[PDB]
Formats: C-alpha cells, structure tokens, sequence
C-alpha cells in the first residue's frame, strides 16, 4: 500500500544497493519504493499549496515527531561549526567535508534513538540510512537532487509510520525550511560539487525538489500570487520573497553563487520564467520534470538503498 | 539545440 | 576555401554576436566558419596522430610563427604571477590586463604588413581564456583556441606544420589553462555535467586518442588503462589523453567510474585508440558544435571565420 | 537512463 509500513509486522533491515546499469534504474520504475516515494512527493506538493504564506519565525509544529526530525537536523547542524573547513582553492570538494560525516555516522543512530520512541528504535538502521545520505555524497565531496531526494524520503519513512497524524503544509514547510537552510550552508562552506548535474540542461545544480515545493504554495493563487512566474527573474523581489517561498529560494540561492547574466547561467530555470504563464503549470511541469530528470537517470539514483521495511525493492 |  | 584568406582583399572586423537561439545554431551549421573550423580540426588531429612521442622539454618550433605565438601565451602567463585571487573577482581583473596588453602582442607577432588582422585575432584568443565576467571556461573557449591557431594557419603563417607543433601550442596552452582553473576557481562553462565528456575540455582528448591512433595496439597505453591512476600518470606530458585524465584524477573526489561516466564508458568499452579519437570527433559535432549553449559566444568577424553561406 |  502506498503509505503506511504495516507496522508492526513488516521488517526492517540495512538497505542496500540495487541500482547498478540501465535495466536496473528500470526495473526500480515499478518497484514498491517508488510507488511510495512517488505518493509522498505528491502529498507534501498538495499540502504545502494550503501554505501559500508560512511562518517566517516558525518554530515547532503541533505534531511531536516534526519537533524531533527538527531538533535532530538541529544537531547535525552544529556539527559545521566543529568542522572548520580546510584552506586553498574554493573550487572543488573542499576535504574538511568527510570529517563531518565521520562525526555524522556516529552520533546519527543515537540522536534517532532517542528521537523514535522505544518501540521503534528496529527501524533506526533502515531510517539511519536514508536521513544519513540526505545531506551530500561521503567520498564523491558533492551532493545533487539524489540526497534531496533522500531526504523526503526520510520523512515519508516516518510519515509511514503514522507519527505525522494531519500534517498540514506548515509542518511540510517547517522541516524542509531547516532541510534547505542546512544545505545551503553545506554547499556553501565545503564547497561542494553538484552530483547527478545535467550542465546547463538541467533544473538547478543541487535541487529540484526545492521548486516543485515553491512552484506548489502559489499554485492556488496563480493570478492572486504575490509574484508571477516571469518575475523571479527579478534579482530585488526574489529577496523581497525567498522567506516565504521555496521557488524564491532556489533562486535566490542560484543568484548568490553563480555569477553571470541568469539567462546564460540557468537556462531551464530562464525559460520557465518567460514561458509559463502561470504557477499551476510550472509545478504539473516540474513534478513530470522529477519522474523523467531525477526518478529515472541513473546517476541520481543508483544510490537510492533499499530496505526491506520503508522502500522495498518488490514489483508490481 | 538549447535546453528548454 | 577553407584553407587560405584572400590576403590582402578579404578584409577583417571586430567579430560579432551571430548565435542567438534554435534557429541561427542551425545557420551557422552551413557557415564558412563552421567549415574552416571543421577543416583546421581535422588537420591538426591527423597531424598530430604523427606524435606519439613528443619531446616533453621541447621549447621551440622550428616555424616562425609556432615561437612568436609561444612567446605570447607565455607574455600572458606572466600576467598571471602578477593577479593574485580574493569564480574569483581577481580575474575580471586579468582579464582586463589582457586587452589592454594583447593587441599590442600581436602587433609584435607579425610582419608589420600585417596588423590589419588583430582587431579579429585579438578577439579570438583573448577569449580563449574564458569568460570576461561570467568567471567560467568550457569548449567554447578552447574552441576558440583552436580558431585562433586557425586564423594565423590561414594566414600561411605555419608552412609544413608538424603533429610536434600542433603539440606544443596546445601543450602550452593546457598548461595556462589547468593554471586558470585552479588559481582563479573558474566554472564549467556550457556544459552538460555527468553526461558530458568533460567538464571543461574536448579537444585535448581528440589529440589525445589521435597521437596513440596509428599505432593503436602498440601504444604504451590501450584506452581500458587511462583507468589505472599511476600509468595515466606516467604519460601525462607527452600524450594528452592522459594529460586529460590526470587533470579529471586530481580535481574531482570520488571513484571515476561515478564523477566521469562517459570517459568511463569509453575505456571500458571502445577496444582501440583510432576507434575512440573517431567517436569524438563524431560527437564534438554533436555536443561541442551544434550545442547552443556552447558556441552562442563565437563571434564572427568577416575576414577569417566568416557569417556567410555555401 | 545513464550516460554513454
Ligand atoms: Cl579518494
């Protein structure tokens, strides 16, 4: 079923590789994973549309669990700062990245313990897994639209569990606000490479994902939107916005980084601007992106792992 | 020719 | 013709955008420009399949013209040690040193009946280094290198070139641009990340495979082994595949296998040298010269790459 | 699905 793990009789184990060729990405089109995957991506798009207009100084959901998956980015957060990056050329990979990591995969499956209540720490190894490779590539130093995608993952794992009981598009914006504010820093201070990166013929170095979310909150007001589509083209509104909207957001973040006109830059992301009229559109069109430009090419999701508790490999 |  | 310029009756102009969307990168694929590219590309990829074996502390050609150019890649490199970084905001700064140096370079470069040619030459291979403001480089810009040998090629400036030559410039030329990247923390300009061959270069592996080619099975290296991060290394000066490769190994993190999947591919796949030099060449029609992203920042002057028909 |  596409979004409930049937715990508790249903088990859990270390997920492991099985995206390895071109078949093998196929086959992956019609297993289980992804039918959930694909259900979870469109919930959080639905919901954060109710979200047109969030919080800036949010800070806790109602739900117990969005608190916790908070607190525990919250400490992985801090790791950064106990991991000053190395000297010399801000061009690629920059080493201090695989000590935070280290420091990662030690603490990680203690900050899950305590965050799952008892009853569920059987789950930590498959769970450990998927947040564990949310935040950029171990030995690759690079991180792309496969560990954003890892990270949604994470969630939907402990949605399946029924601990996000009415989750309205807020909490989707609370936990992805503080998911992004991370990467961000991330990229920005290991200096990070994009992985899966399709040049100048794809979205966005990193994400995508980050879009379809934003593009999603003015979907409902298209025309009544505080921006239209053509208008983030607009360097000083952008700004205006890049609290309140993920689309802005991204962009935003492409405009701080990348240093020509935007045109040159991002095409894709151009052509959006000045050729969908309307939110609605740019978010049917980035979601049918997603399954062809990320669910499907192999360099961005050969490392999707699969348990045998959240994201299964089985057939349908 | 172009991304689009 | 593709080869000579009517010299001196065709005459030259500060080159021009000409590439602007779909439409005009399918123009431009009938342009004498195009044709006196392609012309110039075989050349020097058969000429150089005659050089397996270059001399590695070479310093001089024995053409004129193939030192002069030398000496002016290297009157730029000079500019370098003096443009410290903190892309990189120190760079626009070079940038700006080298047009205001550069045409008087060239002024130096040829016979004073001549210097009717620079304001084109000029822009050619000042634009060879990468972009002025957007802080990247990519093929267009060694496209743009190659044009700009080009130009002084159709000026007959190079009788009898040898492989060895069509070397040594480029060997030279790399060897700025390896520089460029590192000091300056330049992008990839144009490209097509993971599914693009790489992240910054073609043509150095064009020559690369076309110097191993001829003698394909007794090459000191067979195309699986550019995998092997010691061999690759051992022949890194005097084949430029490798020189290629050795770049890509010390640069990018991971396996290779992962961060280079098309180079991969190649070595494990395409059994002999000739065989990989005659995909890429194939495929830097495709993906160098018919990519718009890519080639929107050649300009064309009227007297060496010209916006006309056929 | 991968590149080639
Ligand atoms: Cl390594």
């Amino acid at each position: 079923s596409l979004d409930r793990v049937d715990w508790p009789h249903a088990t859990f184990s270390t997920p492991v590789k099985r995206i390895f060729d071109t078949q093998t990405t196929l086959d992956f089109q019609s297993s289980l994973a992804i039918h959930r995957i694909k259900y979870h991506l469109h919930k959080y798009t639905t919901l954060i549309s109710h979200c047109s207009d969030p919080d800036p100084h949010a800070t806790a959901s109602s739900i117990a669990m969005v608190n916790g998956l908070m607190g525990v980015l919250d400490k992985l957060a801090h790791l950064i700062d106990e991991t000053p990056p190395l000297p010399g050329p801000r061009r690629y990979g920059n080493l201090a990245c695989r000590e935070w990591h280290h420091k990662l995969d030690e603490r990680l499956p203690q900050w899950l313990q305590e965050m799952l209540p008892s009853e569920y720490h059987e789950v930590v190894p498959e769970l450990q897994y998927y947040l564990g490779n949310s935040f950029g590539s171990s030995t690759r130093l690079d991180y792309g639209t496969g560990h954003e995608l890892s990270f949604m993952a994470t969630v939907a794992a402990l949605d399946m569990l029924g601990m996000f009981p009415h989750m309205r598009g807020a909490d989707v914006f609370l936990l992805f606000n503080k998911y992004y504010t991370i990467m961000r820093r991330l990229i920005l201070t290991y200096t990070l490479e994009p992985a899966g990166s399709h040049g100048v013929w794809g979205l966005d170095d990193h994400f995508h994902l980050v879009y379809i979310l934003g593009s999603s909150q003015w979907q409902l007001l298209d025309a009544q939107a505080p921006l239209q589509p053509r208008e983030i083209l607009d360097k000083s509104l952008v700004r205006e916005y890049k609290d309140t909207n993920f689309y802005c957001q991204g962009i935003n973040f492409i405009n701080e980084v990348k240093m020509g006109p935007f045109e040159e830059h991002s095409p894709i992301l151009y052509d959006i601007a000045v050729t969908v009229p309307r939110w609605s559109k740019v978010c049917k069109g980035l979601l049918k992106m997603y399954s062809v430009e990320v669910l499907k090419k192999f360099p961005v999701v050969q490392h999707f792992w699969f348990g045998t508790g959240f994201f299964p490999w089985v057939n349908i | 020719a172009a991304p689009k």
